[PDB]
């Protein structure tokens, strides 16, 4: 009934990373999924949403970044390219409860994966 | 004369959540100074009375001013909904007055972004007509209360427009004036 991010670490300005989020416990197909950002001692910043099937993806002002979903492998991915130092924060996988893209009431999220460019 | 130049050609304009109101009382008004102008994007007078207006007399006139995106100026009008009309600025259905608005990319965009203009993105209820909300209480989206700490389900209620000169005309900043006409039992001063 949970969500576990993975991937990320330290990379250099202009480097890359592909974060993953293995869902579990729920019908991964029936839900949109989200990426949010949290730098330390700041609020949540919304990064992206993706629809049930994967053909509609909504991003913020950071296209640098692509969201993907493999509803068979119950995995949500985020391929991050052309990283800047300002892209450093903790990166969260999160499921909205019940498309205007952006922050909303999330009923489940993960523990985070640290990205420090 | 009535100081309509102080509102229309002010150097700075308010954010829409903090929309500005200037009162016009005891003064002679030259309405021709506006209704003979150019490159105004829109000049619909929803006040079914004034269709183009005229030289009428009014107990007071009130000017309401702010900056919104281009797509959202539809909302500054009777009976609409959306973030701007629900959470920021809402006109009544019994409205008599005009909705003047112009493209201000020239003044309100910055290379790499102007972020000084804000709007309310979350709110527990919709505004009543002509109501203003300038609070910054964290918005509770879930059921765990927030206790001053932002995070999941705990969102700062305002958001900034990212006004850059490059993006489409629908995301460009527009200034908006709203004239409303008060008709009380008292000497018509305008
Ligand atoms: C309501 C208003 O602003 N009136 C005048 C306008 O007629 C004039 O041309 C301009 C000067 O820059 O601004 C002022």
């Amino acid at each position: 009934v949970q969500l576990v991010e993975s991937g990320g670490g330290f990379v250099q300005p202009g480097g890359s990373l592909r974060l993953s989020c293995l869902a579990s416990g729920f019908a991964f197909g029936d839900h949109y999924m989200t990426w949010v950002r949290q730098a330390p001692g700041k609020g949540l910043e919304w990064v992206s949403d993706i629809n049930n099937y994967g053909d509609n993806t909504f991003y913020s002002q950071s296209v640098k970044f692509t969201v993907s979903r493999d509803n068979a492998k119950n995995t949500l991915y985020l391929e991050m390219k052309s990283l800047e130092p300002e892209d450093t924060a903790l990166y969260y996988c999160a499921r909205p409860r019940k498309h205007f893209p952006g922050l909303t009431e999330y009923d489940y999220w993960g523990q985070g994966t640290q990205v420090t460019v | 004369l009535c100081p309509f130049g102080e509102v229309f050609n002010a150097t700075r304009f308010a954010s829409v959540y903090a929309w500005n109101r200037k009162r016009i009382s005891n003064c002679v008004a030259d309405y021709s100074v506006l209704y003979n102008s150019a490159s105004f994007s829109t000049f619909k007078c929803y006040g079914v009375s004034p269709t183009k207006l005229n030289d009428l007399c009014f107990t007071n006139v009130y000017a309401d001013s702010f900056v919104i995106r281009g797509d959202e100026v539809r909302q500054i009008a009777p009976g609409q909904t959306g973030k701007i009309a629900d959470y920021n600025y809402k006109l009544p259905d019994d409205f008599t007055g005009c909705v003047i608005a112009w493209n201000s990319n020239n003044l309100d965009s910055k290379v790499g972004g102007n972020y000084n203009y804000l709007y309310r993105l979350f709110r527990k209820s919709n505004l009543k007509p002509f109501e203003r909300d300038i609070s910054t209480e964290i918005y509770q989206a879930g059921s765990t209360p927030c206790n001053g700490v932002e995070g999941f389900n705990c969102y700062f209620p305002l958001q900034s427009y990212g006004f850059q000169p490059t993006n489409g005309v629908g995301y460009q900043p527009y200034r908006v004036v709203v004239l409303s006409f008060e008709l009380l039992h008292a000497p018509a001063t305008v």
